[PDB]
């Protein structure tokens, strides 16, 4: 019911604006695209020390009201609003696991939920929309921080409007 | 509201604004203590702005009345956005006059084809963003159930019903939601969610509020 909020005070817009996820636990880490396997183009997300500020990303519930609570099923998205590419999902593949990966694809209503956690947000990978949710963590490999699943180890940010 | 125009001041007696000092949603007035809107448009400490034309200017005929209750439909589930409705008490009744009227419940729900008036301070750009500061106004007419159902496999549920134009172009967006949807002077709809504002295929979907209509009278009593 609580709404989701930037670090200036103002309730995140749907799907209007941009914001940077600065997590507190890694300060100097953004979001970012890298390769998994065998892929040609970077298709998951990472935390990369090499990408400050990291990508922004959109939030999108079909509910047309502008703002975000903790309780509506959210798109995230990378690149322009009524764009399909960068529509971000959870698919399994090793040697990761529930790695966050990046389609061209956009449901009508996301897996994620955005929920309060310590001082900060997480991100809550529900794998249908009933169900009990995921705290999406980082696994640790390549100098870098692939998000993932990783339950009661959630990475937590901050959201930082993109200006 | 994309594919629209201007209202004016006067024309649009029955919309309201919810605030928390900020605008975040539409509502309708139904008598001189209660508002209706969605029930997804929940917050703590709604504080009701009524005769808006302009949001963004003191006109003077306005009236900021806090909420007393807000009650959300008992029935509504945050995953299926069926009975998507809320009720909003005013701590004081609202003063009737040239810029302020409340609209009345409908009597029957409303058959295909039928005109509608849809209003809000929503996005009027289907893609991008750009929010008017005077209320916008929007004909648009009910379509057939079985077309709605093909829109949206799954979702439609018996407490809602399709509205808008299939070409796209014309719709609800971000910003309208439990704004009114009035056809033949009746409360007939309340503007929920659609899949973007105004694409192809992609209509608006919005609450039946004739079967709620007990509910109102009995939660308006009891309270």
């Amino acid at each position: 019911s609580s709404v989701v909020v930037d670090t200036n005070g103002q309730p995140v817009s749907n799907g209007a604006d941009a914001y940077y996820l600065v997590p507190v636990s890694h300060g100097h880490a953004g979001l970012a695209l890298a390769k998994i396997g065998n892929e040609a183009e970077p298709r998951a997300v990472v935390l990369d020390p090499h990408h400050r500020p990291g990508l922004p990303v959109r939030f999108e519930s079909p509910l047309r009201i502008n703002i975000i609570k903790e309780s509506y099923f959210l798109n995230i998205k990378f690149g322009p609003s009524s764009s399909d590419s960068g529509v971000w999902d959870v698919i399994q593949q090793d040697p990761i696991g529930l790695a966050v990966k990046v389609t061209d694809t956009k449901s009508l209503l996301g897996p994620f939920k955005v929920e309060k956690e310590g001082e900060g947000y997480k991100i809550v990978y529900y794998p249908e929309r009933g169900q009990t949710g995921l705290d999406i963590g980082l696994v640790h490999r390549n100098d870098k921080y692939y998000l993932a699943v990783k339950d009661g180890e959630p990475c937590v940010f901050k959201i930082r409007k993109a200006t | 509201i994309v594919g629209g125009y201007t209202c004016g001041a006067n024309t649009v007696p029955y919309q309201v604004s919810l605030n928390s000092g900020y605008h975040f949603c539409g509502g309708s007035l139904i008598n001189s203590q209660w508002v209706v809107s969605a029930a997804h448009c929940y917050k703590s400490g709604i504080q009701v702005r009524l005769g808006e034309d302009n949001i963004n200017v003191v006109e003077g005929n306005e009236q900021f009345i806090s909420a007393s209750k807000s009650i959300v439909h008992p029935s509504y589930n945050s995953n299926t956005l069926n009975n998507d409705i809320m009720l909003i008490k005013l701590k004081s009744a609202a003063s009737l006059n040239s810029r302020v009227a409340s609209i009345s419940l409908p009597t029957s729900c409303a058959s295909a084809g039928t005109q509608c008036l849809i209003s809000g301070w929503g996005n009027t750009k289907s893609s991008g963003t750009s929010y008017p500061d005077v209320l916008k106004c929007l004909k648009a007419p009910i379509l057939s159930d079985s077309s709605c159902k093909s829109a949206y496999p799954g979702q439609i549920t018996s407490n809602m019903f399709c509205a808008g134009y299939l070409e796209g172009g014309k719709d609800s967006c971000q910003g309208d939601s439990g704004g009114p949807v009035v056809c033949s002077g009746k409360l007939q709809g309340i503007v929920s969610w659609g899949s973007g504002c105004a694409q192809k295929n992609k209509p608006g979907v919005y609450t039946k509020v004739c079967n709620y209509v007990s509910w109102i009278k009995q939660t308006i009593a009891s309270n």
